[PDB]
RNA sequence: GAGGUAAAGCGAAUGAUUAGAAGUCUUGGGGUUGAAAUGACCUUAACUUAUUCUCAAACUUUAAAUAUGUAAGAAGUCCUUG
RNA sequence: CCUAAGGGGGACUCAUGGAGAACAGAAAUCUCCAGUAGAACAAAAGGGUAAAAGUCCCCUUGAUUUUGAUUUUCAGUGUGAA
RNA sequence: GGUUGCGGCCAUAUCUAGCAGAAAGCACCGUUCCCCGUUCGAUCAACCGUAGUUAAGCUGCUAAGAGCAAUACCGAGUAGUGUAGUGGGAGACCAUACGCGAAACUAUUGUGCUGCAAUCU
């Protein structure tokens, strides 16, 4: 009764979007605004703080864009945190802060701006931008790229923002998206932000749940229970880690149990291979014959 | 009534290519233009700011100014009996490096390399390009290729 | 693999949408919204007419209908409360090709709420959106995609699931 | 009580009759006569 | 009313069709383009005869109608109405203009009629029939030629009916099961696409 | 490099346009079924599917020839560093 | 013509079709699926636009100040516009 | 070689219908104290990585698949066209000379490649 829609003319004239737009991964509007550089700053690149959250990981990368593809400057992942003393909640807001601090310190180590631009060594939750030192190199400027992730006051991407800013990177930002921002009274409650930086919300959930629903507390906070970690010693886990993160921010790759060639040989066994032209021609001939 | 507006007659010139509408690929925004670069001008219809006039669509010129999002290009236009130097401000979406530079700049390198080696070998080399010359003599073998005789064919109707 | 008896292929209610399309605006629509807020416990939302029809007595942007969406256990409770009024007997022509079904009560006091003369009686519309786990794929922002054919909800599966879970009859 | 309203998603700015609403396209509701 | 056809014989103007820009255009005199037994199958009428243009020219819709009527009348009178299928192969889509119906000021004309713009070698009329009915159909077209201006040739086609295949390639594709009926026309087998659908649609396909 | 004219195309978009064929009418009528069931049948007309004849200055995927922009160095290229 | 129909940001996807839901029917509202834009963008027509330039929401006045350069029409004058 | 994050070119990458997927990753998935947003914790926010699953997403493979791409003793040196003649023809138009030269069609082949970083039976 109605016209069939998926005609050959519909497919012929269809203009497929960009490959990474059809995957639903790149916002090219925002990417154009982020990447494009002042044409009179000829080959000087703009550096992006790419912050991406998976279900299990926090990925923070410092990226500059080029014609052949983006180039990573440094990268810090959340699964590196166990090396620094944070083993659970690798996607906290506080894990986001730790990852931001780690990537900031690692980048500054790579550049050589460690002793200059230390950052906020005593985290009190106050809004602050890395100010340049007179008669010295300017701080490493980095712009936050939150991708498709929505901008909400209290979001975890701004945890990486605050960590990287406190780590010594100059990242332009405002404090009205941090947890503890009063929108009615336009000031930042730095006490609540400091609470969030050192896992205060998680510790308060542990304390509040333990005396109300112990069975749910046993399932949600299992790892803490078998690690004998109570609420009162949650903060130190982050507070020490920060210090440890500042002590040795260098990247240590995981020692690989197998070589590249062994990985490739193992994976190649489970990969179907395209039929040769002769194989599918023989298949067609057989299907014709069995049709008589 | 005649109409002679700014974009009159640009119905097809400023159209996007078939199945090429929409967002600009970002290599356009990553290219670097320096004063003295030779650039082709081709208006992109989807960016209306910094758009060239239809005269400069398809013209090639010299970059003389570099700004935040644009380049200044020098064009020589015939006005009567002489050329007039035109200075057009173009956003980089309407601009592309001319591919004639990269070929000639390679011939400069090749000439320099050939010249230095000839000095090392104490011989001479000729670097001037040459037009195609008439071909030399040659012998055509007919083993397996004995000449086949053709004739004009009779007239037929094929409808 | 590709097992049809997989845990994640389990059919279950996504949402139940309650529609009352009172043809006018004012006191009657406000009281219909009160009825919906009473039944669902949630503030309903009023829908405006998309265009003007003289025959129906509506005009563009006039607030005509009110509807509310309920999910979870409350949706199940309201659905069975409405199936009681239908005495657990739907038709084969109540299930869409996409695996959703709906019915319509005619008086809202049959559901089991107190009757008020000031409020009066409003009819009500019930629609249940069925779906398995993984529908977030079609609704999330990043990497949004479509659901595979085997994982889709269709009319036959929904009819069989309705018959099994409610011991009801689908009158073909 | 709060009064949220359903938002507009369509782009039809015209305040007129909509597409495919013709008379005589309907069956006979009184065909049983 | 109508000027002599000599006033509109040559393709002097660009094509001027009906559009959103000229709307008050009359209708063409020719409305029927298929005559005779137009429902006959392809195998019934193997012989095709064309009336071919030897002119780059304009033919009015009136001339098309007159020639169509002349050919149809003669062939149905001599051989019967079901012994042929006549098809007119040119449609008048070009609008002629008339000015008088001051002086040269504001002289853009009004629609006056319709004409088909034909090239050299363009087929004007096609008649599919049986072989034994050749001399009749030819004589049907030879009379219709009188209704046209310019030179036209009557050419006996090398092909089977209105198909694009020669009378020998059609027989080869027919005994090989590659041709099926489609009413008055046929469908040919394709070696592309779904193999099962192709096999189902052409059961007698002797594959090689 | 640029172009969208000639040509070409229309079982490619838009617009125009000839003919059948096979399906669905469940959201077309007439007739014939029924003591009533809208639940069949014959028909024309609709649409749908795969086809078919013919077209466009203000249609188009494609796309010339001629004409047209730039370049073919010393005011150049390379090396070092103010 | 427009204090937004200007500016910035965010969220969403349009025309239409199919299958479903009391009154409700060809057209009211709800739901799902399909949907390259077949919608919309003040007004002619053309071009342009889909995580937008369209729809809705939030904040605003850059529709501000100073005076130069440039493009079009061109005498390379003015005016308009950019 | 697989996978993820960020990409370049922007269908050889899209679309339809099937099938398979070790490891890790990704994903679906669980919860609502907290920041936050909703008619609706569905989307968005946060928390746990704990209770579960490869069912879907994703990836690969299959199809005389649709589309797309490339190629060519394919069509066709055809259509068109620059230049020429005191060429033909009443004309419409056509042939020839020196040059340039398509599109459709037909056939065949293919169905993403790749940069940086991290990770993996």
């Amino acid at each position: 009764m109605q016209k069939e829609f998926r005609t050959s003319a519909y497919h012929s004239r269809f203009q497929t979007p960009f490959r990474r737009r059809q995957e639903g991964k790149t916002d090219y509007y925002q990417r154009k605004r982020l990447v494009t550089q002042h044409k009179a700053k000829y080959n000087s690149p703009k550096y992006r703080l790419v912050v991406r959250f998976t279900n299990k990981d926090i990925i923070a990368q410092i990226v500059s864009a080029h014609i052949t593809g983006d180039v990573v400057f440094t990268a810090a992942y959340a699964h590196e945190l166990p090396r620094y003393g944070i083993k659970y909640g690798l996607t906290n807001w506080s894990a986001a802060y730790a990852v931001g601090l780690l990537v900031a310190r690692r980048a500054l180590q790579k550049l050589g701006l460690d002793e200059t631009y230390t950052g906020v060594e005593e985290v009190e939750g106050e809004f602050e931008l890395t100010e340049a030192v007179e008669d010295g190199p300017r701080p490493f400027k980095v712009f936050l790229d939150i991708g498709l992730q929505r901008t909400t006051t209290g979001a975890r991407v701004f945890g990486v923002l605050k960590g990287a800013s406190d780590g010594g990177l100059y990242v332009p930002h405002s404090p009205n998206r941090f947890p503890g921002w009063d929108i009615e009274a336009e000031e930042l409650d730095a006490e609540l932000l400091r609470k969030y930086i050192f896992g205060g919300h998680v510790a308060e959930y542990m304390e509040e749940l333990l005396d109300d629903d112990e069975e749910k507390y046993k399932s949600i906070f299992k790892n803490y229970i078998e690690e004998e970690i109570e609420s009162e010693d949650v903060e130190e886990i982050y507070a020490n880690a920060h210090e440890a993160i500042r002590a040795d921010p260098s990247f240590k790759p995981t020692e690989k149990k197998f070589t590249k060639e062994q990985y490739k040989a193992e994976s190649k066994k489970y990969r179907q291979q395209k039929l040769t032209r002769a194989e599918r021609q023989a298949k067609v001939a057989k299907k014709i014959a069995e049709f008589k | 009534g005649k109409s002679r507006g700014y974009r009159s007659g640009t119905r097809y010139a400023f159209q996007r290519d078939f199945k090429k509408h929409g967002a600009i690929p970002l290599s356009t925004y990553l290219k670097v233009y320096k004063v003295g670069d030779i650039v082709d001008i081709k208006a992109n219809g989807s960016i209306q700011k910094g758009m060239p006039h239809k005269y400069y669509h398809g013209k090639t010129g010299i970059v003389y100014n570099v700004t935040k999002s644009s380049v200044g290009v020098i064009i020589n236009k015939v006005v009567g009996n002489r050329y007039i130097e035109k200075r057009v401000n173009l956003r980089v979406e309407h601009v592309k490096h001319s591919a004639c530079r990269q070929e000639f700049l390679n011939r400069v390198k090749s000439n320099a390399a050939k010249k230095r080696e000839a000095k090392a070998n104490g011989e001479t080399v000729y670097l001037k390009r040459q037009a195609a010359k008439p071909r030399g003599s040659r012998i055509i073998s007919t083993e397996g290729n004995i000449p086949q005789t053709l004739a004009p064919v009779a007239y037929e109707t094929f409808i | 693999s590709d097992k049809s008896q997989n845990v994640m292929r389990e059919l279950r209610i996504e949402k139940l949408v309650l529609n009352i399309c009172v043809g006018e605006s004012g006191d009657r629509l406000t009281r219909a919204a009160k009825v919906l807020e009473q039944l669902s416990g949630q503030t309903p939302v009023q829908s405006k007419a998309r265009y003007t029809v003289r025959t129906f007595g509506i005009r563009r942007n006039e607030k005509i209908a009110v509807h509310v969406t309920v999910r979870g256990p409350k949706a199940e409770e309201i659905l069975e409360r409405g199936l009681k009024v239908k005495e657990y007997q739907l038709r084969s022509k109540n299930f869409s090709a996409t695996g959703n079904f709906g019915f319509g009560i005619d008086e809202h006091i049959d559901l089991g709420i107190k009757y008020d003369p000031s409020i009066g009686i409003y009819g009500m519309d019930f629609y249940v959106v069925m779906g398995r786990a993984g529908a977030r794929v079609t609704r999330r922002k990043r990497a949004r995609s479509t659901i595979g054919n085997s994982h889709k909800t269709n009319k036959e599966d929904t009819i069989q699931w309705f018959k099994t879970r409610y011991d009801a009859e689908v009158l073909d | 009580p709060s009064a949220p309203s359903r938002e507009v998603v369509k782009k039809n700015t015209s305040s007129k009759k909509s597409d495919a609403a013709p008379a005589s396209a309907d069956p006979a509701k009184a065909k049983k006569k | 009313a109508r000027r002599p056809a000599r006033c509109y014989r040559y393709c002097k103007n660009k094509p001027y069709p009906k559009s959103r820009y000229n709307r008050a255009v009359p209708d063409a005199k020719i409305r029927i383009y298929d005559l005779g037994r137009k429902k006959a199958t392809v195998d019934e009428f193997p012989l095709c005869i064309h009336l071919v243009s030897n002119e780059l020219e304009q033919l009015s819709s009136e001339a098309l109608e007159a020639a169509r009527i002349c050919a149809n009348k003669y062939i149905t009178k001599v051989s019967g109405r079901d012994s042929f299928h006549l098809r007119v192969r040119v449609h008048p889509f070009h609008v002629l203009r008339i000015n008088k119906m001051q002086g040269m000021r504001g002289a853009w004309g009004k629609p006056h009629g319709l004409a088909a713009r034909v090239s050299i070698g363009q087929i004007i009329m096609s008649a599919r029939t049986k072989d034994s009915n050749k001399d009749v159909v030819i004589e049907g077209l030879r009379r219709a030629r009188y209704k046209f201006p310019g030179q036209q040739k009557i050419i006996i086609s090398k092909k089977w009916g209105f198909t694009p295949l020669n009378r020998d390639e059609y027989i080869a594709k027919k005994t090989n099961g590659e041709v099926i009926d489609d009413g008055a026309y046929v469908k040919f087998l394709s070696r592309k696409g779904n193999l099962e659908a192709n096999l189902q649609q052409f059961p007698n396909y002797q594959y090689s």
